[PDB]
């Protein structure tokens, strides 16, 4: 036995030594295991005394101002800017101070803000981050794809196939897909879909909000899209906003961003410029100038 | 006892990454947590057993 | 805390040895090639000692 | 053997981008390194010193160099190996000569009073130490033990010589009084007779005086050349202002030492923002000049980084008078009371100063 | 060294993708350096065994033959079971990761996973891929478990039956303990190199199947090999015997010349500029390379290559910084709106394996690093498609013009910008692999042809 103690204390150090790395490995997952998220809760009885689908869909900005670390400055200042509905309110302001913080304010991006907000009569601030974002569309800023059934893609949860999807794909101008890709619907996306479209992020975002049923659609600017797929985007805005029955957008080109509706400025965390008729936006040279 | 480690602590951390707030992963490194992601878990699912 | 290793043990000198085991096995020798039996010779010939 | 360090070869690449712990941050706020320490010491580490038997011919140099308890270890182990050599040798030479075997004869022993190397060692300490118990004759009889008795005598007096030599210039060290020198823990920068000086406190506490005192002044930084000649630590020379010409100083007070910036001095372009803690700056003072008793010359090594030297404060003063004879109050030696003065540089202040005169006059 | 000897033929790169050399320059080579590690062990532990055996039969007897020959038996069914499990554990790899990548993508886009409400869908999906990988993952523990069972358990075995062996199969010694404690060593010193033969054994054919590969990877076509590009014919092609990319070409350039060039759908524009490269195998023609032998050509392509480091890392490109030179190309790039919101603007780990980027900010990228150095001749290929700013196209129209053919640096914009369609210098228009004549514009309007 004396023979085999120097192996012994040897093989020890050395396994304490594996063991010491692994564990700090370990003591880095606990650190990932510490965050917790705020937002998430539930303060209310969902049973029957919410409604079952928001329909009215009403919005108002009660002086949201929202901060994140709640110590350095916010990015809205007593903003109240209301969006009539069925009628869309999209304005380009102060860029990074107005647009994204409405769209994460509206959908848990921002769940704690100074001031609330009342989301078709009822205050968002008692609900769940996932009902909160359960019965509303929005579209992103870059495009971003993967793997993955188209159908599932669209409607993951409802999954109403061809009844829909072929709906949604028919406002869309993606002829390809459903003969140039190996199976289109059935199929899964290939090569993490970099062989599509620049315009295939909308045509998934507009099929996931018509399939979403949208109480209430959001938009959002173009990173580098086809001309065809700005028009046909477009088009399919006022389409959904003729049946659906609402509309709202986003943009940051100042001729795109004219070619709205509706349009006013906001700046510094406050509005800057709103007139009821968009005619007076035409008037004002100061403020179309503005953007661009 | 080392599957049973594997298995649990893999889905805790899934379940907890998914509710998570996106502005602390607009915050984080992008690459730490796929990091402490991979690479730990690996170490634990495969070296910590034997 | 660690520094530059020993010129022994530096890339450039290991290189420049398995280099002239290559060549002279390949110019003394005729073999154009470089095969299995070419480069496991090299390193044997340039590691033996 | 029990490891699986060796089983499996392959790798992954998937985990990668892994950086930004923010530990080495804190690490790189360390202090740099002072030229001189505030107690003499200087801080230097030589490297790739080439020894070349430089470090052994010198012998006489180390011995005295090393400190006491490591010089009575040499002191007791020459003694001791000397002793016990010669004692092997003497019980060797009886033992040869039949004096050391019980009852051989009358045959006369050649050293007698040899009855074990116990008591040759005893021998050994009785010639050596020059002590000579009469137990322990050295008689007529063989001639090689009065040859070892004449190399013995020889070889103890020449190292009792030697140890005589190195107590001698031990007891006369100069590091024992080096540290009784004070200087003030900062300096500071006033103006004297309405010119900007850099000033500083220095004292001698035993009474013994200290003969022909001098004061040499560097500053200690890295400066180039306009010809990109880069010197790491370019030492410069300051005079001492000292009305005379001459640097030396007659120590009894607590004297303030202070080099008058003129537009010689290399401090010339001095700001109380350009000395601020880890600004690259550093003034040695060198008080050399002998113990007056032993006449041993002394240096005083001292330093003042930046972080030390201090704007626009006055030295308290120190010496008051008692009833018959001065007073000089030590509590107040390193305090430097506040005095408003001119934030501006050298150069600044010197040419402002030019044309305010010249508009005047 | 001998990637940089390599040519770049679509018979090469078309098969062993970077994937495949990464690969091989980690994998290989550490297997290859293990084998040197472990190479004293096939040499010593054979005698080890052997001299380990004989007197253990010398110290008790055929008893200790009989334990050594069981451990011996039990050697093949443990390589066995170490072998089915390395095949478990390299499933376990492939499965790790798919769902390594899955979780990627996922991770990704977690900006519209959140807030359309899908966190649902990929949760079930990685559910299920892990459902998968936990089955590989089952395998595995269950065959190293296995492997621990027999290493731990093979000593005893021996000892238990040669001792009870001795004693009733034998009935020869008293078994007095000078043996038995002498043959128990002996068993540890023995277990340690029998059970580790087998894996020195595996590395021995692990090292001869690297040796294939990088034997392999080292038997691929590699070498090809006054006024600047003086050709002749300059017929090439790719593949080094036949396969021609191009034929009856020639220029002789002077300094300065921005020598435009035209083309077709992906029809002799970048394989006309690699050909004048000097990575295809030139057979038809006769080109004398001098300088006012080659100089430090700028070039670059349809798919920039990157730098996975920080942006002023990726810019620079290991040279000295010139803050006039500097400022004047990332606004002639216009580099600051395009570095806008990157989290430090420069020091963004830009490149793969973190920073993604669109083709016009890569486009921006490339054409930075290429004109920054300083050089004598630039070769620019289609910077104008995926970067269609009008205003940047302008700007970087301007700025290519008034610095390049100033300091006689040959900008040879190969591309289809219509703005400046008609270049203000030498011209030569190529379609279907022919290109007509490379002089001036006057005579190319003389043919009048091509009539935009
Ligand atoms: C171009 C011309 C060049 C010169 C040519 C000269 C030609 C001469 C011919 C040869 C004769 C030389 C005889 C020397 C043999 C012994 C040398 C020796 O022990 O000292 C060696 C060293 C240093 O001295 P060196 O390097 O020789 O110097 C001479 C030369 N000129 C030089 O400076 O390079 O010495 C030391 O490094 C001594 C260390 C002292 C430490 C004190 C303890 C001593 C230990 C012994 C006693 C310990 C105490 C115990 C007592 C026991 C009693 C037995
Ligand atoms: C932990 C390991 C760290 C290693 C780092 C270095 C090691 C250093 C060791 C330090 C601690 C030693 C403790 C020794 C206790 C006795 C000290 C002693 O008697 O000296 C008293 C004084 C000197 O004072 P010091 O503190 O020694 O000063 C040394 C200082 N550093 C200097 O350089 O200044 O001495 C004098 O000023 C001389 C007066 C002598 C008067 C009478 C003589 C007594 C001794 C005579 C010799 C007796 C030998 C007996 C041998 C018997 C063998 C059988
Ligand atoms: C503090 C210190 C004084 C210590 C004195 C030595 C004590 C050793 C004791 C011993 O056995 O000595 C022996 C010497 O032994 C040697 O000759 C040993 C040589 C040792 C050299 C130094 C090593 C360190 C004594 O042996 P001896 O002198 O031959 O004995 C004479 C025999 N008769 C007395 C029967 C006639
Ligand atoms: C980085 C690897 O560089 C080394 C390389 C060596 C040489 C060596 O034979 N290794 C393999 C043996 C073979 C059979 C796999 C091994 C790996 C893990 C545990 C023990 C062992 N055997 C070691 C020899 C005695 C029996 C058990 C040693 C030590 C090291 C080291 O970490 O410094
Ligand atoms: N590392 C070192 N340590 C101590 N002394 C050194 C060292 N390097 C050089 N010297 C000494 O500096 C002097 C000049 O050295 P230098 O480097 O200029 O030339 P050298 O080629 O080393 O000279 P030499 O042949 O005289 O030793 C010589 O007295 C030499 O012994
Ligand atoms: N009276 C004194 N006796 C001995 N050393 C002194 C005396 N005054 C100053 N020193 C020395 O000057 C240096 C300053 O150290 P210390 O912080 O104790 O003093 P200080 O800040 O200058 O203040 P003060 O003069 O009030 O003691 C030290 O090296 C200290 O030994
Ligand atoms: N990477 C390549 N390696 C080898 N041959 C290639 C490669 N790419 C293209 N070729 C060959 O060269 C021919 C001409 O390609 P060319 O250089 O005109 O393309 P290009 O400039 O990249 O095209 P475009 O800019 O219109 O996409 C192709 O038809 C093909 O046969």
């Amino acid at each position: 036995y004396a023979l085999m103690v120097s192996n012994y204390l040897n093989w020890m150090v050395r396994n304490l030594a594996d063991m010491e790395i692994q564990l700090g490995a370990v003591k880095r997952i606990h650190a990932l295991l510490k965050t917790e998220a705020e937002s998430y809760e539930g303060l209310l009885a969902p049973s029957l005394i919410p409604k079952n689908w928001p329909d009215q869909g009403k919005i108002q900005i009660q002086n949201l101002s929202v901060r994140y670390d709640s110590s350095l400055k916010p990015v809205l200042k007593h903003v109240n800017t209301l969006i009539s509905p069925g009628q869309k309110i999209g304005i380009c302001g102060r860029t990074g101070s107005g647009k994204s913080s409405f769209s994460l304010a509206f959908f848990r991006m921002v769940d704690m803000f100074e001031g609330r907000i009342i989301i078709d009569g009822i205050d968002i601030a008692k609900l769940p981050l996932h009902t909160l974002r359960s019965r509303l569309s929005i579209i992103l800023q870059d495009p971003v794809l993967f793997s993955g059934t188209i159908r599932f893609n669209l409607d993951p949860e409802k999954k109403c196939s061809d009844s829909t999807l072929w709906e949604a794909l028919e406002i869309a101008q993606l002829k390809l897909v459903v003969k140039a890709l190996p199976g289109g619907l059935d199929a899964i996306i290939t090569e993490g879909g970099e062989n599509f479209s620049q315009g295939q992020r909308q045509l998934f975002c507009l099929a996931r909000a018509f399939v979403r049923k949208t109480s209430i659609f959001i938009m959002d600017e173009a990173t580098a899209s086809i001309d065809m797929a700005t028009e046909n985007i477009l088009q399919k805005v006022v389409m959904t906003a003729f049946a659906d029955r609402t509309v709202v957008t986003i943009a940051h080109r100042v001729h795109t961003i004219l070619s709205a509706d509706l349009v006013m400025v906001l700046k510094r965390g406050a509005i800057l410029e709103f007139d009821k008729p968009e005619t007076l936006l035409s008037q004002k040279d100061s403020v179309f100038a503005s953007f661009v | 006892t080392g599957l049973k480690v594997a298995k649990r602590l893999h889905r805790s951390l899934l379940n907890r990454i998914i509710l998570a707030p996106m502005r602390f992963f607009e915050t984080t490194p992008l690459g730490s947590i796929l990091n402490r992601f991979s690479s730990d878990c690996n170490t634990i699912d495969q070296h910590i057993p034997s | 805390a660690i520094a530059k290793l020993p010129i022994a043990m530096r890339a450039l000198t290991n290189y420049q040895r398995l280099c002239v085991a290559f060549d002279a096995q390949a110019r003394k020798d005729t073999q154009s090639p470089q095969g299995a039996r070419a480069i496991w010779r090299a390193l044997c010939h340039a590691f033996g000692r | 053997m029990l490891s699986r360090k060796g089983i499996i070869p392959e790798e992954y690449v998937l985990t990668r981008l892994a950086e930004d712990p923010t530990e080495p941050r804190y690490r790189t706020r360390e202090r740099r390194a002072r030229f001189v320490s505030k107690k003499g010491n200087c801080n230097v580490a030589h490297k790739n010193i080439r020894e070349q038997g430089r470090f052994l011919q010198d012998v006489f140099t180390t011995l005295v160099d090393l400190k006491w308890p490591h010089t009575l270890l040499i002191f007791t182990m020459s003694f001791l190996c000397s002793w016990l050599l010669f004692a092997m040798v003497w019980w060797l030479i009886a033992f040869a000569h039949g004096d050391l075997a019980p009852g051989e004869g009358t045959n006369v022993p050649c050293v007698t009073s040899i009855h074990s190397f116990s008591s040759a060692f005893l021998f050994s300490i009785e010639v050596q130490v020059t002590i000579g118990f009469g137990g322990r004759m050295v008689t007529e009889e063989c001639p090689l033990a009065i040859l070892i008795l004449i190399v013995q005598n020889i070889v103890g007096l020449m190292i009792n010589a030697i140890m005589l030599g190195c107590i001698f210039m031990k007891t006369a060290q100069a590091h024992r009084r080096a540290e009784t020198l004070i200087f003030s823990k900062h300096a500071v920068i006033t103006l004297r007779h309405g010119r900007l000086c850099f000033m500083l406190r220095v004292g001698d506490l035993r009474k013994s005086m200290i003969i022909s005192a001098t004061i040499h002044m560097q500053v200690v930084r890295k400066t180039t050349s306009p010809e990109g000649e880069v010197v790491p630590l370019h030492q410069v020379d300051i005079p001492m202002e000292n009305g005379v010409g001459g640097n030396s100083i007659f120590l009894v007070a607590p004297l303030i030492i202070y080099h008058v910036i003129d537009s010689n001095s290399p401090l010339y372009d001095l700001a109380p923002s350009d000395l601020h803690h880890h600004q690259d700056l550093e003034i040695i003072v060198i008080l050399e000049g002998v113990v007056e008793t032993t006449g041993i010359t002394t240096q005083a090594r001292t330093s003042y980084l930046a972080d030390e030297i201090l704007w626009g404060q006055r030295f308290v003063p120190i010496v008051a008078e008692e009833d018959g004879r001065y007073s000089v109050d030590y509590s107040k030696f390193g305090n430097t009371v506040k005095v408003p003065t001119p934030l501006c540089t050298a150069r600044q202040l010197d040419e402002d100063r030019s044309l305010l005169d010249a508009l005047t006059l | 060294n001998k990637i940089m000897h390599m040519s770049t033929s679509n018979l090469s790169m078309g098969e062993m993708t970077a994937g495949q050399i990464c690969n091989l320059v980690a994998i290989d080579t550490n297997q290859l350096m293990w084998f040197f590690f472990l190479c004293p062990n096939l040499w010593t532990m054979p005698v080890q065994i052997i001299v380990g055996v004989i007197l253990l039969y010398y110290i008790l007897g055929v008893s200790a033959l009989i334990g050594a020959a069981v451990i011996i038996l039990l050697a093949p069914v443990q390589y066995f079971v170490a072998t089915k499990l390395s095949q478990a554990q390299r499933t376990t790899l492939e499965h790790s990761n798919e769902r390594l990548k899955q979780t990627n993508e996922m991770l990704r886009g977690m900006k519209l996973l959140k807030l359309y409400a899908w966190e649902s869908i990929f949760c079930s999906r990685v559910e299920v891929t892990r459902r998968k990988e936990m089955t590989s993952l089952r395998a595995f523990a269950v065959y190293t478990s296995i492997s621990i069972f027999m290493n731990t358990a093979i000593p005893i075995a021996a000892v238990l039956i040669t001792f009870v062996g001795h004693v009733s199969f034998f009935k020869e010694s008293d078994l007095s303990p000078s043996v038995a404690f002498a043959s128990l060593s002996l068993f540890h010193i023995l277990v340690t190199p029998l059970f580790l033969l087998s894996s020195v054994v595996r590395s021995t054919v692990k090292a001869l199947v690297s040796v294939q590969k990088l034997s392999e990877f080292l038997s691929s076509a590699e070498i090809r090999e006054n006024f600047c590009v003086q050709i002749i014919g300059g017929f090439f092609t790719w593949t080094p015997d036949g396969i021609p990319t191009l034929s009856n070409i020639t220029i002789r350039i002077p300094r300065g010349q921005l020598t435009m060039i035209v083309g077709q759908v992906g029809c002799g524009k970048s394989s006309l500029l690699l050909a004048t490269l000097g990575e295809m195998q030139k057979v038809s023609g006769a080109v004398f390379w001098n300088s006012n032998s080659r100089g430090p050509v700028a070039y670059a392509s349809q798919k920039p290559w990157l730098l996975n480091a920080t942006v002023e890392e990726n810019i620079t490109f290991e040279s000295p910084f010139n803050k006039q030179r500097y400022k004047m190309v990332i606004e002639a790039c216009s580099l600051q709106p395009d570095i806008d919101i990157l989290p430090h603007g420069d020091q963004t780990q830009i490149g793969e394996r973190g920073i993604n980027l669109s083709g016009g900010q890569r486009q921006r990228i490339s054409v930075a690093r290429a004109l920054y150095q300083q050089t004598n001749v630039v070769f620019l290929d289609d910077p104008f498609s995926a970067l269609d700013v009008h205003l940047s196209d302008h700007l970087m129209q301007a700025g290519i013009l008034e610095l390049l053919r100033d300091d006689k640096r040959t900008v040879v914009l190969v591309t289809h910008k219509l703005q400046y369609l008609p270049h203000a210098d030498w011209i030569i228009a190529m379609k279907d692999g022919t290109i007509q004549r490379e002089g001036t514009l006057k005579d190319f309007q003389r043919s009048e042809c091509q009539l935009f």
